[PDB]
């Protein structure tokens, strides 16, 4: 239970999962879906993750 | 038995060819194997009174047993010649009364158990069998004494009349067990032919097997505590120093005489994995967890000996052996974490691997472009001649001249740059006259400290990377020349120049800002974070492969139309400079070139986009192309 | 079929780059036995 | 490009590596058998 949090991380990653994966971080998604609003409608059908990651970093 | 001749005679050569023959391994004279007076059960009247007094017959077979138990004839009981099979048989007198005869047969297996270990101790002393098999045969002598001592006192008792065959059957019982625990170990080394460090595996397994048995387990723990001492005595030398004193060849590591005059500077192939090699039969079955650490430790210290003089061990306390405990595991850890760090420091403090790498990047990866706007401007007119028409010392002196006015003239290892030539040209990847630009390369000399990093398997790729990069540098210079030589100032040639230029100048801008400088910074942090030279060699190799694969190269067909783009570009510049020389220093022959090259180039450039699109990062290639003002969108897509 | 797509694009690259790391040894090793 | 090819690019590239070492098994042991 120490090395899961002092070499690996667990309780901080649970906090991060509630933030992002469970949408609880009211800052990030609240403007991701502003910048990504064009891409949420636009069907760029094989614009895979490597073209979809740069929008993540500018949203941050 | 009589196979022992051949069995030693093959072993002789197995030791003696692998152990370099400046002095022979010793051997005992021919009497030591001949003479029966060393063995147990020495070798080439009864008188029964109608077998009348029964108490007498007991004393008689006790009396004889007290000889037979130490390997001597009786005169009722005896021993048979047939030591040719792996265990002895005893005659008993066929008139000896039943029940007595059965009790005799019940105790006799300790005699044969003794017999087989007298011969084991005798034979496996000999200098063929490596150091371990000796120290095993040595430790066992103690228990022959104890057996002999026992049998003495019982005969002394028998002379008083105070000992009976039923009492002998009681007193013998610890011997019955403790000889069989040994005889069943001897035959396992005979048949196993563990005639090297591998016999420790047989002892460690047998030791763990008796974990239930205490009174038998200590006898086995004694033997492995003893017989392992010679083996560990070598292992200490190998882990604490770059040193290998094996007088046969039985240790887990072995050495080969690899870096002889055939290869100074490692000339493309297979250094480390031949120089020192783990002999997989000869690991004692309780070291595998860090057998690679063992090999790596001594490899590293032996390089420090040869390059950096020190043979100073870290601690060099004894790797004593005991079951279950982890002292030797941690000692080999400490020795590894020492030896690795020391060789790293020797690679990284002076002659320092980084500084060498920094000079390489300025020349092959070309980040000191200052260098070449001289060098190739000097060397170009010499390089317009074909191959075998070139003066190499003239070229070498032109190097070491651009390298004078250039900022490059500040580096301590700049003198290691050599001009070499590749034949085969960029056609290399699976006529002779087109040369110069097609055939030129740099090279670096290396030295035994750094050759284990920067040898030909690396530098051949640094050349290939340089070759591709120097090529585009050349044609781009020819292309921009067509502006200054133009100053009728015909517009079609001028716009077609701009388009060809923004192709070749942008493949230029990619490779070094998208591949080289990024992956190089990543390399720099990787080397700075590496703990030993196996890690560093990996980081360097992976960096180099990354930079190679992402700069068009390693495409299954050279992304072939790229070679064509380069070819039409050069010929376009060649004809344009010839025409503009001619037109003022005809246009009907020229417009043909303008038309056919706008056509050919459009075809080859849109082919390039079509051929790359399979890979869809790598998508950056279109990003300075499809940026503004498109001519790529002359293609309605796919 | 449980590919995360990232572990495919980090795998085709590794297969090709070791493919050519092998391939380069073919070209030298054959001439070093015939040239 | 399609997801139904990702598995197949992996399949063909690793068997390409298999054929690419299938021969230099021979080409390396030839470099002992030469002598």
């Amino acid at each position: 239970l120490d090395v899961l949090n002092k070499k690996y991380s667990l309780l901080d990653h649970m906090q991060a999962m509630r933030r992002y994966l469970l949408l609880g971080q009211g800052d990030f998604i609240r403007h991701l879906m502003d910048l990504l609003k064009p891409e949420l409608v636009r069907p760029a059908t094989t614009l895979y993750q490597h073209n979809l990651t740069g929008i993540l970093e500018t949203a941050v | 038995l009589q196979q022992s001749l051949e069995l030693k005679r093959k072993m002789l050569r197995d030791k003696q060819n692998k152990k370099n023959s400046g002095q022979h391994l010793p051997i005992f004279p021919a009497w030591v194997y001949e003479r029966p007076a060393l063995i147990g059960d020495f070798l080439i009247t009864a008188l029964p009174i109608g077998t009348l007094p029964l108490a007498s017959q007991e004393s008689a077979v006790v009396e004889d047993l007290l000889y037979v138990l130490v390997g001597v004839d009786g005169r009722y009981v005896s021993a048979q010649p047939l030591a040719g099979r792996q265990s002895r048989t005893f005659l008993v007198d066929p008139n000896l009364d039943l029940s007595i005869r059965e009790l005799v047969h019940r105790i006799l297996p300790v005699a044969a158990s003794y017999s087989a270990v007298t011969r084991f101790i005798e034979e496996k002393s000999s200098f063929e069998y490596g150091q371990v098999n000796h120290a095993l045969a040595a430790a066992m002598r103690t228990l022959v004494k104890e057996h002999l001592i026992l049998v003495s006192q019982l005969e002394q008792l028998h002379r008083q009349g105070l000992l009976s065959l039923q009492k002998l059957w009681f007193y013998i019982q610890p011997a019955m067990r403790t000889m069989d625990i040994l005889a069943s170990l001897a035959t396992s080394v005979d048949k196993g032919e563990c005639l090297g460090g591998s016999t420790l595996s047989l002892l460690h397994d047998r030791s763990f097997s008796y974990t239930g048995d205490s009174q038998a387990q200590e006898l086995c723990l004694y033997l492995t505590k003893a017989a392992s001492a010679p083996y560990f005595e070598v292992l200490e030398k190998w882990i604490y120093r770059g040193i290998i004193h094996d007088p046969y060849s039985e240790f887990m590591v072995e050495e080969h005489e690899l870096r002889k005059e055939r290869i100074q500077e490692d000339y493309n192939d297979k250094y480390w994995d031949q120089r020192y090699t783990i002999v997989q039969q000869q690991i004692p079955s309780f070291l595998q967890k860090m057998a690679d650490k063992i090999l790596s430790t001594g490899k590293y210290l032996n390089v420090v000996r040869e390059c950096g003089h020190d043979v100073t061990c870290p601690v060099a306390k004894e790797i004593i052996y005991t079951l279950k405990e982890r002292a030797y595991v941690e000692q080999i850890e400490k020795a590894f974490n020492y030896a690795s760090k020391v060789l790293l420091d020797f690679l990284m403090e002076e002659k320092e691997l980084v500084a060498h790498l920094r000079s390489i990047k300025r020349y092959f990866l070309m980040d000191q472009g200052d260098f070449f706007v001289h060098f190739m401007d000097l060397a170009e007119e010499e390089l317009r001649k074909p191959v075998e028409d070139i003066t190499p010392p003239r070229l070498e002196a032109l190097l070491e001249l651009a390298l004078r006015m250039s900022t490059a003239n500040t580096d301590p290892f700049k003198d290691d740059l050599k001009i070499d030539l590749m034949p085969h040209d960029l056609i290399t990847q699976l006529e002779l006259a087109l040369s110069g630009l097609e055939a030129f390369s740099f090279d670096y000399i290396v030295k035994w400290p750094l050759s284990l990093i920067i040898n030909r398997k690396a530098l051949t790729r640094y050349q290939m990377l340089f070759r591709h990069m120097f090529y585009c540098k050349h044609v781009e210079r020819q292309l921009c020349s067509v502006w200054i030589s133009n100053k009728q100032w015909f517009a079609g040639a001028f716009t077609l120049r701009q388009r060809m230029l923004n192709f070749v100048q942008n493949i230029q801008y990619y490779m070094m800002f998208e591949v080289m400088e990024p992956t190089w910074h990543i390399l720099e942090k990787n080397l700075k974070s590496a703990s030993n030279i196996d890690d560093v060699l990996g980081h360097h190799t992976g960096f180099l492969d990354t930079c190679l694969k992402d700069c068009m190269l390693t495409n299954p067909e050279l992304l072939k139309v790229f070679s064509k783009l380069m070819s039409v570009c050069v010929m376009f510049t060649n004809c344009m400079q010839k025409f503009t020389q001619s037109m003022k220093l005809l246009v009907s022959g020229f417009e043909a070139t303008i038309n056919k090259f706008d056509k050919n180039f459009s075809a080859h450039l849109l082919d390039l986009l079509a051929r790359l699109s399979i890979y869809s990062g790598m998508a950056s290639v279109i990003s300075r192309l499809d940026f503004n003002g498109f001519y790529t969108e002359r293609l309605e897509r796919l | 079929r449980a590919r995360n797509m990232k572990d495919f694009e980090n795998q085709i690259t590794e297969l090709k780059k070791e493919n050519f790391n092998l391939k380069l040894r073919i070209y030298f090793l054959e001439e070093r036995m015939q040239q």
